[PDB]
RNA sequence: GAGCUAGCCCUGGCCAGGGUGAAGCUGGGGUGAGACCCAGUGGAGGCCCGAACCGGUGGGGGAUGCAAACCCCUCGGAUGA
RNA sequence: GAAUGCCGGCAUGAGUAACGAUAAAGAGGGUGAGAAUCCCUCUCGCCGUAAGCCCAAGGGUUCCUACGCAAUGGUCGUCAGCGUAGGGUUAGGCGGGACCUAAGGUGAAGCCGAAAGGCGUAGCCGAAGGGCAGCCGGUUAAUAUUCCGGCCCUUCCCGCAGGUGCGAUGGGGGGACGCUCUAGGCUAGGGGGACCGGAGCCAUGGACGAGCCCGGCCAGAAGCGCAGGGUGGGAGGUAGGCAAAUCCGCCUCCCAACAAGCUCUGCGUGGUGGGGAAGCCCGGGUGACAACCCCCCGAAGCCAGGGAGCCAAGAAAAGCCUCUAAGCACAACCUGCGGGAACCCGUACCGCAAACCGACACAGGUGGGCGGGUGCAAGAGCACUCAGGCGCGCGGGAGAACCCUCGCCAAGGAACUCUGCAAGUUGGCCCCGUAACUUCGGGAGAAGGGGUGCUCCCUGGGGUGAUGAGCCCCGGGGAGCCGCAGUGAACAGGCUCUGGCGACUGUUUACCAAAAACACAGCUCUCUGCGAACUCGUAAGAGGAGGUAUAGGGAGCGACGCUUGCCCGGUGCCGGAAGGUCAAGGGGAGGGGUGCAAGCCCCGAACCGAAGCCCCGGUGAACGGCGGCCGUAACUAUAACGGUCCUAAGGUAGCGAAAUUCCUUGUCGGGUAAGUUCCGACCUGCACGAAAAGCGUAACGACCGGAGCGCUGUCUCGGCGAGGGACCCGGUGAAAUUGAACUGGCCGUGAAGAUGCGGCCUACCCGUGGCAGGACGAAAAGACCCCGUGGAGCUUUACUGCAGCC
RNA sequence: CGAUGUCGGCUCGUCGCAUCCUGGGGCUGAAGAAGGUCCCAAGGGUUGGGCUGUUCGCCCAUUAAAGCGGCACGCGAGCUG
RNA sequence: UGGGAGAGGGUGGUGGAAUUCCCGGAGUAGCGGUGAAAUGCGCAGAUACCGGGAGGAACGCCGAUGGCGAAGGCAGCCACCUGGUCCACCCGUGACGCUGAGGCGCGAAAGCGUGGGGAGCAAACCGGAUUAGAUACCCGGGUAGUCCACGCCCUAAACG
RNA sequence: CCGAGGGUAGGGCCCGUGACUGGGGCGAAGUCGUAACAAGGUAGCUGUACCGGAAGGUGCGGCUGGAU
RNA sequence: GCGGGGUGGAGCAGCCUGGUAGCUCGUCGGGCUCAUAACCCGAAGGUCGUCGGUUCAAAUCCGGCCCCCGCAACCA
């Protein structure tokens, strides 16, 4: 049947993207945390 | 003079449509239309604040002149009468001798190719607009300003009208469409005649789908819900109201007056409404 | 977190073929004038049959599955909420 | 040593299930250490509105070539979407950006919020919408509207010529719009040709033929032709389009008004450039100087911004054209010609799937376009088949039970069973015919029946063309032929009677309920005078609504028909400037503390004092409620009648053993041989009843009852047959479960149901196909039940708070 | 209660005997026939339908007869629901 | 041809008296109602009186034993539109007449549908009296309806 | 070919009959009330509407076949 | 199981709070009327379901018994 993950590069970037995260207090603390933990990528990969 | 249909479908058996006989022009005046932004009953928060709205036919807003004291003494000819999907009334196209074109809601009995005019010294004829103070007591009137220069607020729906009952200082007494007896300032403009399309209320929608065309989504009864949803929710099987009949938000809906008591306009409302 | 799902908004797209034959219009008849009757034309409809498409009624199968809801037969809607 | 402990390792089940659609294979020849599985050939089968082809998402080198086979591939592997390496994606015209706006997002000005932040006009961003200039063919192992060939076109810069009041983010026009139906003329595509071109073929009884087989085009500037779209011309006045305006709007006058003219697209033709089959040789060559023509069918695509009808009344902005303002009129813009200039990103490949979403090379899911031919009335249905693509990554045997999917069955024909569940029957088209009832539409495909192929003769009308031949499309009549059978295959209703519920088409518990539930038009009550009520928000601000009582909110009821009784004592809502109570506050009789005292400080009666409550009324389609006992008629029985008590008032019409009736399978009637169900009645209604509506109602229903006809493997009652499994052999090889086990029966005993204790009996050791009585078999720390001063949802005249409102 | 699935049907039986029939008896208010009652006897047999979920029961048509019980109210790793 | 009386019909308009409700003023202990009462109303200020406003229905005197119409029926006043009818003159047509099964139209009240309207009155209904009872007659309330528009119904002691 | 008639299916008319149900007629001495005839103790009758154990009552309009 | 009830002939007060039985109707007697009903004037009638008990004293308060109404009978 139709499953839940239905990829969309524009959707991904506008939802979870760097610029999305920076526009918000909670979003910015996500980046802060992920940097502090030392994540190799702070934001989902998407091909633009 | 509403139109009927033969019972060749179940729904078509009860349906009635307007006779559209007054309409003489079937596309709007392009410089006088702008897009009507459909809300679906959602506010700027994106929240439903008026339940059961949406999905109706696309519409173009016809810009309506609810002022008229704009062009005092400048006569106009009634160029056409058209359909307006945003209101019950019909609208009349006015070609001012000024070269200006403008919409008003069409009063009853108004004919294309007649002259209309606005101002203190305008004749008492259907289609004209005057300050209330200059209109003869006893005259039926529509598109009435409530306060001066603020715009026509009163009696704009199809077939509605207000009647001048008397005068008192700078104010005149109106009998509103509701039956309320109210004081309205004498400087308030108002158009003589009743709003047209009085047979509007005799229309029988005929089927569920016709509600949907009008942007009216299905209304679900509180009794059909659960207690999380509504005061009348739940109950094993059908249930009587079992408490004073209420709205989704808890307040009583059978008689409970809701007009704010300390409202300043109380000093101007003489008698509360009719039936 | 509304890339599943529910609603609404904006902009596009889709619905083989066949059947029924509303109003209207024209002519004919009728009448003081009418209503109305007949025929032709006309092509209405949450109209009818039926693919695509949207479903999921009954039964069978599957049940460490092909599948954490599927498969077969059958069945509902298919110009419309 | 135990925690259904944690991590890891390794066992058991077991050579067991399985190896992922039953579209299907066989052989010959290659290659190689090794071949059912790789390559080639022939034969066979499968898809062909797809299982072919193109595009968009998503994916991200998977593309092509060489070299490999440890792992990946459900087997094998020499092969591969796998490993290594090298190569491959080329644009002014295709798509997106250097253009435009949509929702929405953002957001100078402005507003609001303890902070973080929330709003918000203009503007800006935002696309599969608008706008915008490239078509045919060739070429590579792999790219091509990109490279190349031919033939075209756009913008920008500059220059030349000619023209003009040039000039804009400003004004105006335009862009610019729905749904259904649809005309004319074309194109796409297709059928045929006795015509044109072609390697060849004559078989096996016949055919050297007006034979068979193959093909018979594509693109193309200007001009021309056919078909369409768009668009009146001139003058005078002007106060409106937020400056101006010769523009646009308005008024008047004249001319032209189904036209023409001008303009703009489609199609045709068109210099020219391309393509070009079978077959036969080895993707290439030839065929070939290939031919490239005529007739028919014909779109849903084109002309297009076409037409008509209808109500539910159908984006914006730019490009473009026109107007003027500053300014400038040595300019500048317009037109033609010429040269120069023309950037960034994508382009491989998969793309209904083995490369996307489903952990898998997963019978699932995934938007758009093209989708040939014949026949069946049509069609994208169905059967076959073209181009093209496949035989689904374990096989070989066997021919048991049993399972699935399928075929047939004597006699009977629902006797099966909760139930005709299931499966039969029926089945398309044409014609005949068709009942109650009805809201006059319907019910209707009612029911029921007849016809259906092929041949010969005669004949009517239409499209095209020419008015004719040919082609193609609808028909009518006669005479015949064959079969068991003519919609000969495939696709394609079983029907009738009668209740209950719901009017109706719709909607729902994604994944156990599709219904009588929700919705629904319609009906009523009620709130709301507009800065509306109401809703979201602390707020600003929004929705309501750019609406205005024929409108908007809330509630119940639920098409329609005939109707909807009585009770206002209690709760609610509505009204009531009296009275009663009432908080802070006002008041200050009278006290108190302290000081030597002026004073400072504390308490404080009457009385004035709001909403609320009390109090007086109203109100039922507001919450709701609508009696008991006893007696009475000239047979009896029963009580129209009466007596009395109680209530706020004592249930009306209609209906009634009901989706409601306990006793109950009430009683009686109908149907049956027989009827706890069903239908019709009766009425002592345990416990109907009037908008939580009452009683009906044509039509409707994958709803739930009951009956009948038709037909059947449902059954009596089973039999045979087919394929996929099951079985045997080669290959690969799980699982839950498992204290260990050397694990019988009976009668007892035992914590009360013993392989395991007693006594007896029976029993050689080990497997394979099978069946399920037991191992209180497995799975899941029982959902029921209780317990816990355990939890959560829900309710209220439980308690206590808070929003909100007064 | 870290699960002993449950009415009825179906299928498959097997056992008990307080015996429904068939076999053998005594007594009879047993003339014969046909009954009643009691004894012995478990070898075999013990029908098909209408109603209802039913077990049971009522009914229809037959029969030699249309028996009653146990087996986790036998039997869902056998099916139904 | 000329002339006449009339509530004949239809449409639009409009005038006064009265009832009721509402606002204001003044004023106080009752009003109302009947056979007699009670219910009801009233110190929360009623009844009675004055000013103002809204609204609906009906038209006093003229009015008659009258007029008009086919009947049902028609009554303030005004305008428009329109039917029937009588008289006079003796001008025109030249039997063109009478009746009329069917058909068609009209048709009081009540009643029905859809909107409106609603003062007074008032089925139903409630209450107070009477009575053995009183589902009545009398009293206080009171919903349809009475009124308008359009569409139905088509009855009558539609009688002379 | 026609054809008596047989068969299948579906309509129309008529008769008989049916649990039960509706009123009707009749029946020496039943129960309740007293509507009409006198102004019948509310003049009656009336068409229609609603209501009531029952006659009836009431509304709206009509008739005199109404007493005064 | 829980609650309520039994009193002149009928239907109801009295019980709670011990001493006292009452209201309407009916029945009997007289009146009015030609007569009956209505109406009017008088009057009779219970000894409180039954058996115990508390008490000076019981319809009354407590207990047992018999009836009579209403409510309840739920989870599997
Ligand atoms: C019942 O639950 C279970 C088993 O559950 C397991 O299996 C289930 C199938 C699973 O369900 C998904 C479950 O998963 C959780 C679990 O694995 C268990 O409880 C078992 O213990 C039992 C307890 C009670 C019962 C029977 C009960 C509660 C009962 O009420 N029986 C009634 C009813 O069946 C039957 N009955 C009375 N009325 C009528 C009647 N009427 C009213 C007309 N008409 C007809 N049948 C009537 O009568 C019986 C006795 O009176 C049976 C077993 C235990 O051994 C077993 O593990
Ligand atoms: C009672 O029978 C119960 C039924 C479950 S109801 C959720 N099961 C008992 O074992
Ligand atoms: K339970
Ligand atoms: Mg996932
Ligand atoms: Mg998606
Ligand atoms: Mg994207
Ligand atoms: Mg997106
Ligand atoms: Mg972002
Ligand atoms: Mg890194
Ligand atoms: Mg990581
Ligand atoms: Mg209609
Ligand atoms: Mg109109
Ligand atoms: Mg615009
Ligand atoms: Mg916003
Ligand atoms: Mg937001
Ligand atoms: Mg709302
Ligand atoms: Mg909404
Ligand atoms: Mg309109
Ligand atoms: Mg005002
Ligand atoms: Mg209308
Ligand atoms: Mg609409
Ligand atoms: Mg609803
Ligand atoms: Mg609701
Ligand atoms: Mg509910
Ligand atoms: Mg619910
Ligand atoms: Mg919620
Ligand atoms: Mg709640
Ligand atoms: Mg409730
Ligand atoms: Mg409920
Ligand atoms: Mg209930
Ligand atoms: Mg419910
Ligand atoms: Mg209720
Ligand atoms: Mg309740
Ligand atoms: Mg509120
Ligand atoms: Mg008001
Ligand atoms: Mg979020
Ligand atoms: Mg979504
Ligand atoms: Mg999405
Ligand atoms: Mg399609
Ligand atoms: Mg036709
Ligand atoms: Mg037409
Ligand atoms: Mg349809
Ligand atoms: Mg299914
Ligand atoms: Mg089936
Ligand atoms: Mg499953
Ligand atoms: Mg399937
Ligand atoms: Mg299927
Ligand atoms: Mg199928
Ligand atoms: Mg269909
Ligand atoms: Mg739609
Ligand atoms: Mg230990
Ligand atoms: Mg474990
Ligand atoms: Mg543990
Ligand atoms: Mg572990
Ligand atoms: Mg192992
Ligand atoms: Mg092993
Ligand atoms: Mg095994
Ligand atoms: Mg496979
Ligand atoms: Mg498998
Ligand atoms: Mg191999
Ligand atoms: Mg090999
Ligand atoms: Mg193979
Ligand atoms: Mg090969
Ligand atoms: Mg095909
Ligand atoms: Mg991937
Ligand atoms: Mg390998
Ligand atoms: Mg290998
Ligand atoms: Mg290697
Ligand atoms: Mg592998
Ligand atoms: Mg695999
Ligand atoms: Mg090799
Ligand atoms: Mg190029
Ligand atoms: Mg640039
Ligand atoms: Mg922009
Ligand atoms: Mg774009
Ligand atoms: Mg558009
Ligand atoms: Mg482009
Ligand atoms: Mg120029
Ligand atoms: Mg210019
Ligand atoms: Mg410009
Ligand atoms: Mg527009
Ligand atoms: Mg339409
Ligand atoms: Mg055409
Ligand atoms: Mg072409
Ligand atoms: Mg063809
Ligand atoms: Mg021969
Ligand atoms: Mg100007
Ligand atoms: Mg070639
Ligand atoms: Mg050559
Ligand atoms: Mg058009
Ligand atoms: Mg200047
Ligand atoms: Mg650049
Ligand atoms: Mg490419
Ligand atoms: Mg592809
Ligand atoms: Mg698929
Ligand atoms: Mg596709
Ligand atoms: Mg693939
Ligand atoms: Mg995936
Ligand atoms: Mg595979
Ligand atoms: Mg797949
Ligand atoms: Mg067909
Ligand atoms: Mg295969
Ligand atoms: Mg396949
Ligand atoms: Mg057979
Ligand atoms: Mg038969
Ligand atoms: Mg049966
Ligand atoms: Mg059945
Ligand atoms: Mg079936
Ligand atoms: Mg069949
Ligand atoms: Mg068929
Ligand atoms: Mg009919
Ligand atoms: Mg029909
Ligand atoms: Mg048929
Ligand atoms: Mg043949
Ligand atoms: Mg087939
Ligand atoms: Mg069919
Ligand atoms: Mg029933
Ligand atoms: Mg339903
Ligand atoms: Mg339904
Ligand atoms: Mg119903
Ligand atoms: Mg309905
Ligand atoms: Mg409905
Ligand atoms: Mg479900
Ligand atoms: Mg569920
Ligand atoms: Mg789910
Ligand atoms: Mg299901
Ligand atoms: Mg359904
Ligand atoms: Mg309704
Ligand atoms: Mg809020
Ligand atoms: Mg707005
Ligand atoms: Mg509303
Ligand atoms: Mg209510
Ligand atoms: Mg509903
Ligand atoms: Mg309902
Ligand atoms: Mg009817
Ligand atoms: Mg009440
Ligand atoms: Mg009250
Ligand atoms: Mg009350
Ligand atoms: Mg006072
Ligand atoms: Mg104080
Ligand atoms: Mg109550
Ligand atoms: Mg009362
Ligand atoms: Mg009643
Ligand atoms: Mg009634
Ligand atoms: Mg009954
Ligand atoms: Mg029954
Ligand atoms: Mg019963
Ligand atoms: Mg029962
Ligand atoms: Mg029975
Ligand atoms: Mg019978
Ligand atoms: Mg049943
Ligand atoms: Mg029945
Ligand atoms: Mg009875
Ligand atoms: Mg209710
Ligand atoms: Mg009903
Ligand atoms: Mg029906
Ligand atoms: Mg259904
Ligand atoms: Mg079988
Ligand atoms: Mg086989
Ligand atoms: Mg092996
Ligand atoms: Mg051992
Ligand atoms: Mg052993
Ligand atoms: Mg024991
Ligand atoms: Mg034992
Ligand atoms: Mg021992
Ligand atoms: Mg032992
Ligand atoms: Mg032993
Ligand atoms: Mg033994
Ligand atoms: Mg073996
Ligand atoms: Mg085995
Ligand atoms: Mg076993
Ligand atoms: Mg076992
Ligand atoms: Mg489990
Ligand atoms: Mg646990
Ligand atoms: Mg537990
Ligand atoms: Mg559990
Ligand atoms: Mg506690
Ligand atoms: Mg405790
Ligand atoms: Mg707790
Ligand atoms: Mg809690
Ligand atoms: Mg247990
Ligand atoms: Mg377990
Ligand atoms: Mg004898
Ligand atoms: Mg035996
Ligand atoms: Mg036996
Ligand atoms: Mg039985
Ligand atoms: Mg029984
Ligand atoms: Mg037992
Ligand atoms: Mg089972
Ligand atoms: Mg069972
Ligand atoms: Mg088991
Ligand atoms: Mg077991
Ligand atoms: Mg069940
Ligand atoms: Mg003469
Ligand atoms: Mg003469
Ligand atoms: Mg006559
Ligand atoms: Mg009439
Ligand atoms: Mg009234
Ligand atoms: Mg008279
Ligand atoms: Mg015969
Ligand atoms: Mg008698
Ligand atoms: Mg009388
Ligand atoms: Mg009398
Ligand atoms: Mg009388
Ligand atoms: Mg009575
Ligand atoms: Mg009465
Ligand atoms: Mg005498
Ligand atoms: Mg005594
Ligand atoms: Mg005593
Ligand atoms: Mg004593
Ligand atoms: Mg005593
Ligand atoms: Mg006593
Ligand atoms: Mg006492
Ligand atoms: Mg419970």
């Amino acid at each position: 049947m139709k499953r839940t993950w239905q990829p969309n590069r524009r959707k991904r970037a506008k939802t979870h993207g760097f610029r999305a995260r920076m526009r918000t207090p909670g979003g910015r603390k996500v980046l802060k945390r992920r940097r502090q933990k030392g994540r190799w990528r702070l934001t989902p990969a998407v091909r633009k | 003079a509403v139109k009927k249909f033969k019972p060749y479908t179940p729904s078509r058996r009860f349906m009635t449509v307007a006779d559209f006989s007054e309409i003489t022009k079937t596309e709007p005046e392009k410089s006088l239309v702008k897009p009507l932004k459909k809300t679906g009953g959602r506010n700027n928060q994106g929240r439903i604040t008026v339940r059961f709205r949406g999905g109706g036919h696309k519409r173009l807003y016809r810009i309506i002149d609810f002022k008229r004291w704009d062009k005092v003494g400048i006569p106009a000819k009634v160029a056409a009468i058209e359909y307006d999907p945003n209101r019950s009334a019909r609208i009349a196209l006015l070609h001012y001798v000024d070269g200006e074109k403008r919409y008003i809601i069409a009063p009853d009995g108004l004919q294309v190719g007649q002259q209309v005019v606005a101002g203190p010294d305008a004749p008492i004829q259907v289609g004209n607009a005057l300050p209330l103070r200059f209109i003869p007591v006893g005259t039926v009137v529509h598109a009435v300003e409530l306060e001066p220069k603020k715009g026509a607020k009163l009696a704009r729906a199809a077939g509605t009208s207000a009647q001048i009952q008397g005068r008192e200082g700078d104010y005149v007494i109106l009998r509103l469409p509701s039956g309320e007896l109210r004081k309205v300032h004498g400087e308030c403009y108002a158009t003589v005649g009743a709003v047209g399309n009085a047979d509007h209320k005799n229309i029988v929608l005929g089927k569920a789908g016709r509600s949907r065309w009008l942007g009216r989504r299905p209304h679900v009864r509180g009794a059909a819900m659960n207690p999380v949803d509504h005061p009348h929710g739940g109950g094993e099987g059908r249930a009587p109201r079992g408490r004073p009949p209420a709205s989704p938000w808890g307040w009583q809906t059978k008689g409970l007056k809701t007009r704010k008591r300390r409202k300043p306009s109380s000093r101007f409302i003489i008698a509360r409404r009719k039936k």
